[PDB]
């Protein structure tokens, strides 16, 4: 239910020092050395929730990569309730 | 665009007021009655145009079928929640609205009962052509409304309640259902209102010897 | 549109790190100095991009000047309130950051003091011009910027509370007042960057023969 694109071969050519202004929101192709890297923890994707009110559970949400995202309707009991994330239900991306 | 109306008339049977049953809900029926008590001309809500209260845009051309209806679509894209609206009053629609009584026709009657009265309301053109103490044949349909006082009646009073078999749940802990009574009267909605003569069988002359073949 | 920078240079003085004082603040200055720290470039908020809480329409090309500003205009007639806002990252415009420190030159230290650093701001071209290591001539605005570590400092510090002379009270009951320190430091933001030789008095050979005369 996910397929992901790799653009290769990219033609613009960065060095880290060079990246400005102008690249913001844009693509670019950095080459350099790894110096360490984090251990893979679990982002969530596929965000669930459960209304503590009814508790009922609430439909699947795509999480955006670059903002939490947050329900504020149940849709069942019609509460502005407190909802809280459930992980067994939850799926979730690799992240490094 | 203008709210067109289609009256039906000439059936080939006229109903009494005792003759309304159960089964010819929604469908087209002619009465006749004694016309009791006429309202004063009302707008109804008959496209409604509301705002979402968040996103704070305005949606328009809503129908309305009897009891007061809110959208739930929000075609806007900035809101995540569909219950809060606001009304528009000025923006929204109306449609000219009456409700007038009436009476079992004095021959109708039976042997030992009273005579028992019908609502019946008249929207569009055919307001105010049903007036005091004549005798009125209305072509319409046999719709229903919502009755409260059936509530200490005899007899199970059908009930509604929210079917859950496909929702999960969890027992996280910190039970409430909606549950509402469908306790009904039948009532009538005409298209047409013509005045037979209360007899058993327009002060100028000049109207009325044009009329006269 | 294009964002413009005037770099000012060939200034008749040129003065130390400990001549400056802050009778010159927010006025044009030439400073020197060794560069001893360089940061990476950062993006730095120029044209903020808002987007208010609950009327949720955008806002643009809204003024920053160094701390972080919310417009309390908000133009669309359509909410009531001021302070509430959202920044759009995306929407917005950035300009180039770096903060270089720089250190007074080993031959203007005076007699038994330590040499005092300086933080200069480059920003836009003038990025990456300085390196570590260098002698730079530095041509700017001496500005002053918000110091916390002052608060231990022996003498008064200067505070600021809320004026309340104009405003009608009751005490009809059910006094709070937003004080805020006054402490600061100079630094420099420079338009104008030179590398003067860290000598008392581009491999290739072509770019060399090129430069000279
Ligand atoms: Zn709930
Ligand atoms: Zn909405
Ligand atoms: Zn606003």
């Amino acid at each position: 239910s996910e397929i992901h694109v790799r653009i290769s071969d990219f033609p613009t050519i960065y060095s880290l020092r060079e990246l400005r202004e102008s690249n913001l929101s844009s693509l670019v192709r950095v080459t350099g050395v790894v110096t360490r890297r984090t251990g893979v923890f679990p982002q969530l994707k596929y965000v669930k929730f459960n209304c503590l009110k009814c508790g009922s559970i609430l439909g699947p949400f795509f999480q955006d990569s670059n903002e939490e995202i947050r329900i504020s309707f149940c849709t069942n009991c019609k509460s502005k309730g407190p909802f809280r994330v459930n992980g067994e239900k939850t799926v979730y991306r690799n992240y490094q | 665009e203008r709210v067109f109306q289609i009256s039906f008339f000439n059936l080939p049977t006229v109903h009494r007021i005792r003759d309304i049953r159960s089964e010819k809900i929604g469908s087209l029926l002619s009465i006749s009655g004694t016309v009791t008590r006429t309202s004063e001309v009302r707008p109804e809500l008959y496209k409604a145009s509301f705002t979402c209260d968040m996103c704070r845009a305005i949606v328009d051309n809503v129908e309305q079928s009897f009891k007061y209806t809110e959208p739930t679509f929000c075609p806007n894209p900035s809101c995540e929640n569909r219950a809060f609206w606001t009304l528009n009053v000025t923006r929204s629609r109306f449609l000219d609205w009456q409700k007038v009584r009436i009476q079992e026709n004095a021959n109708e009657i039976p042997t030992g009962s009273m005579p028992r009265t019908l609502d019946v309301i008249l929207r569009g053109d055919s307001v105010e052509r049903a007036k005091p103490g004549d005798r009125c044949k209305f072509t319409g349909v046999e719709i229903v409304v919502p009755d409260v006082t059936q509530l200490g009646l005899p007899g199970v009073k059908p009930s509604s309640t929210l079917d859950t078999r496909g929702i999960s749940k969890t027992t996280e802990g910190l039970r409430s259902l909606g549950v509402r009574d469908l306790t009904y009267k039948i009532s009538f909605l005409a298209c047409h209102v013509i005045s037979i003569g209360s007899n058993i069988g327009e002060r100028d002359q000049e109207v009325f010897l044009n009329s006269l073949s």
